[PDB]
């Protein structure tokens, strides 16, 4: 028949099992379709360092579950996920995936920013280390031909205490998938593929929030989304023609003419914006972000230009960890 | 385009380059049953039935290469009798479909593929009718990922070659011939034993003597140790001899009867 039984019994005593080789009550996540994440131990004491246990939802492996595990088993940049091993069971074919765990995240980090009164503006020397290593991230990934396509601060983790302490990691934890509070303008007017630049885009909301706090393109609830194009807008001001030439060739354009009339973002503009919220139009932060925040998206810096700013060698300098040596006070993940 | 360019520092590259001699080693366990003749045989066989398969799908050579490779691996470590490998192909043909982007095959097709071709054109070896349903294929996929230790992401020739012929500057005249031997080094262990810029180095380099030209200044600039491709040249010679002497349509049957199977409980 199809299987030989001796190799079946061989692998079926050597094999491991994530029940007997992990201890794993820390019920960090759990969600209608991406099954269970819990927070893990090594049952022998080899390292006393956690770890993620994801169980996927599905039985068998998922056409999502297999592009991630093949991605993740190349990736190493200390900036993005690291998967750790991939657990089979054959009895119920369930799949499990490792990961190292990260207790913080940008969305945890910046809410809690507001939840304690009005807003405290986060650390400089934080925002300048946590862009940096944002930038690092997707410059290996970009550098791999590798798109992330939904770039936030939920995705951004940063990990605690241990030896990567205060260090970003990169994530997708809704890549089965693939708010527009993050998305560039081509893919509200319609654009039919993923960029490079699009990416770049969310870095820059991303930035423009660990500035402020507040995220720039907050909106209320077909690819095009008239009310937070409307957002952008208010934001940056209408674009010019000179600004994005080849606007006109998008698949939207029209209906962006029909819904807007350039005349009512006339004092809008992002030195205007970042006026009311104590950012310096003459400083070295607002012009990076200036770059990464462009309408037209060939004229959007790369990952790698942007690592390459001023704005990271003016003082204070990015640190390995995002935290300086000071102590974390975001809580830690809480039981389900 | 994912981790295109990445191989230097890829799985494959880092747990997937096997020496010969371990190879040799653990093939030792099916030459009690096989001869060395017909176990290769045997493999070049298996390779025609993923083509055939990915064909039949519709499938793009890459697709149908990374399934090879698959294949290639996983029999490098197991036995024959371990899976039988009629399972085990489709199984890697749906494995790559899936990790290769190109799309989850329909449940439906995948086994239609598998049952139509072994009918169609390969009915000298089965005459049987293709037994083993969608329940078996995912199970095998278990013990494939498994194996592999999930390494899924493949490197090839194919795109080695494209910037091999096209800098050097005569990519119309050499490149079908090249990417045909290309294709031909899946009847070998070539993918196993070489990075894939060796071995298209090595198909750029019998195309051009099959062609006649002459491009000893272009390889002679290159700084790559010829000594290690002169070999991967021998094997695809060594593959020619090969292909004239073997008859699959009149050897296969008697040497699938050889080959060991999988014990029941
Ligand atoms: O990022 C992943 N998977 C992943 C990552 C983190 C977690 C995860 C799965 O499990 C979860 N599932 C659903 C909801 C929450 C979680 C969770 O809590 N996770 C976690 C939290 C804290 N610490 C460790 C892990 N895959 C991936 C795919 C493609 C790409 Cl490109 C990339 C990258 F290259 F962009 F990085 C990454």
């Amino acid at each position: 028949s199809k299987m030989d039984y001796d190799f079946k019994v061989k692998l079926s005593s050597e094999r491991e099992r994530v029940e007997d080789l992990f201890e794993y009550e820390g019920c960090k996540v759990g969600r209608g379709t991406y099954g269970h994440v819990y927070k893990a131990k090594r049952k022998d004491g080899k390292d006393d360092k956690d770890y993620a246990l994801k169980q996927i939802e599905g039985t068998g492996i998922s056409m999502s579950a297999c592009r991630e595990i093949a991605l993740l088993r190349e990736l190493k940049h200390p900036n993005v996920i690291s998967l750790q091993k991939v657990f089979l069971s054959h009895a119920d074919r369930k799949v499990w995936l490792l990961f190292d765990y990260a207790e913080h995240d940008l969305w945890h980090i910046i809410k809690f920013h507001r939840a304690s009164k009005k807003p405290v503006q986060l650390p400089r020397g934080m925002v300048k280390s946590l862009l940096y290593q944002i930038l690092d991230g997707i410059h290996y990934l970009h550098a791999n031909w590798v798109l992330h396509r939904d770039l936030k601060p939920a995705n951004i983790l940063v990990m605690g205490e241990g030896p990567e302490r205060g260090r970003v990691k990169i994530a997708d934890m809704g890549f089965a998938r693939l708010t527009f509070w993050y998305r560039a303008p081509e893919l509200l007017l319609g654009a039919r593929h993923y960029t490079k630049a699009i990416d770049i885009w969310a870095i820059g909301c991303i930035f423009a929030e660990l500035l402020t706090s507040e995220p720039i393109f907050h909106c209320r609830q077909n690819p095009y989304h008239h009310d937070q194009l409307d957002r952008i807008f208010n934001v940056m001001g209408f674009p010019a023609d000179k600004d994005w030439e080849d606007i006109k060739k998008m698949p939207e354009h029209s209906t962006l003419m029909k819904d807007f009339r350039r005349n009512t973002y006339t004092n809008c503009s992002l030195i205007k914006y970042m006026e009311k919220h104590k950012v310096k139009p003459d400083s070295k932060a607002f012009h990076l972000l200036q770059k990464l925040l462009t309408m037209d998206p060939i004229k959007r810096i790369t990952s790698e230009q942007a690592m390459q700013d001023p704005y990271f060698l003016e003082d204070p300098l990015p640190t390995s960890d995002v935290f300086a040596g000071c102590q974390i006070p975001y809580p830690k993940r809480e039981f389900l | 385009k994912a981790m295109a360019g990445n191989f230097w520092q890829s799985s494959h590259y880092l747990q997937w380059i096997l020496d010969k001699q371990d190879l040799l080693k653990e093939r030792q366990k099916d030459l009690k049953f096989l001869s060395e003749e017909e176990y290769w045989k045997l493999q070049i066989f298996f390779t025609n039935v993923i083509q055939a398969l990915g064909e039949h799908l519709k499938l793009r050579q890459q697709v149908i290469a990374t399934a090879t490779v698959y294949f290639k691996r996983f029999y490098a470590r197991y036995s024959l009798k371990s899976i039988d490998p009629v399972l085990m192909a489709p199984t890697c043909v749906f494995l790559a479909s899936k990790v290769e982007e190109f799309g989850v095959v329909s449940n439906t097709r995948l086994i239609a593929a598998a049952t139509s071709v072994l009918k169609t054109r390969f009915s000298y070896a089965f005459p049987k009718e293709f037994p083993y349903r969608m329940n078996h294929i995912l199970e095998c996929e278990f013990y494939l990922l498994e194996l592999m230790d999930c390494c899924l992401i493949v490197y090839h020739p194919y795109r080695p070659l494209l910037q091999y012929v096209q800098d050097m500057g005569q990519e119309d005249m050499l490149l079908p011939l090249a990417w045909r031997i290309v294709n031909d080094t899946y009847r070998t262990d070539l993918c196993l034993l070489y990075p894939p810029f060796m071995i298209a180095l090595a198909c750029l380099h019998v195309a051009c003597v099959v062609q006649q030209k002459d491009a000893r200044q272009w390889f002679a600039e290159l700084s790559v140790d010829m000594e290690k491709i002169l070999e991967i040249i021998r094997v695809i010679l060594k593959l020619y001899e090969q292909w004239k002497n073997f008859d699959e349509r009149k050897e296969m049957a008697t040497i699938l009867s050889k080959m060991p199977k999988p014990k029941p409980p």
